[PDB]
């Protein structure tokens, strides 16, 4: 979420993440315009 | 109930609940529509 240069739409960069604790807590601190609209899981759950 | 509960634009008369404070005791009815605050901030806002 802090990478300097993103990727083109046809060549989207994918990163695999495993072997960690996932602290979704520090994801919701930005100056507005923060569209967060998921699917298939509870926003809350995610953390359990 | 496809023959009797079908509409082109989809019926909005049917709803369900996804978030609440805790589980339900057997044969308990909940009608409350008050906002559900999750993270830390007081909300008390229509959306966000």
């Amino acid at each position: 979420f802090n990478a300097t240069r993103f990727a083109s739409v046809y060549a989207w960069n994918r990163k695999r993440i495993s072997n960690c604790v996932a602290d979704y807590s520090v994801l919701y601190n930005l100056a507005p315009f923060f569209t967060f609209k998921c699917y298939g899981v509870s926003p809350t759950k995610l953390n359990d | 109930s496809n023959k009797l509960d079908s509409k082109v634009s989809g019926n909005y008369n049917y709803l369900y609940r996804l978030f609440r404070k805790s589980n339900l005791k057997p044969f308990e009815r909940d009608i409350s529509t008050e906002i559900y605050q999750a993270g830390n901030k007081p909300c008390n806002g229509v959306a966000g």
